[PDB]
């Protein structure tokens, strides 16, 4: 309530609750946080740019295919992560605003 | 008593040409080709 700019509004509460009965040792209450805010885009995005550009003049690579690995495969990784980097950029600011399952029809005049 | 100008014997007669002259030394060396050249450590394909 006190902010939804940093929730996820489409789905329509984001929270799991649990409330266990035992502490741990030496501890009189506690609680544990798994999270997923959008903004883990930057991690992935950090990682595929960055791969990228060494890749881009093959640097350390010759210690990789010694180990008989395949040279298509850094390409397809890479593009694996971008993949799921714009899976995070698209469902960021994604809409709760609704559309309906209604088509164009030609039933009008001009006017 | 006349000797008639009596010649020495025998002299340096081989010499009378000689100096002796010398001779000549060009060193000079020919350049090594270094034309066979490629760097690897980049990329010519994968930068497209």
């Amino acid at each position: 309530n006190k902010n939804s700019s940093y929730f996820v509004e489409w789905i329509p509460n984001n929270v799991k609750t649990a409330v266990c009965d035992i502490p741990p040792r030496g501890l009189k209450m506690s609680a544990t946080f798994i999270g997923n805010s959008t903004a883990i885009q930057e991690l992935f995005k950090r990682i595929s740019e960055q791969f990228t550009a060494m890749f881009r003049r093959k640097a350390f690579l010759h210690w990789y295919t010694g180990e008989g690995m395949d040279e298509m495969e850094f390409t397809e990784a890479e593009s694996n992560m971008n993949d799921l980097v714009s899976e995070y950029q698209q469902y960021q600011d994604a809409t709760a605003d609704e559309q309906g399952e209604f088509e164009e029809e030609g039933e009008e005049d001009e006017a | 008593p006349d000797l008639k100008n009596v010649k020495s014997k025998i002299g340096s007669t081989e010499n009378l040409k000689h100096q002796p002259g010398g001779g000549k030394v060009q060193i000079i060396n020919k350049k090594l080709d270094l034309s066979n050249v490629q760097s690897k450590c980049g990329s010519k394909d994968n930068i497209k």
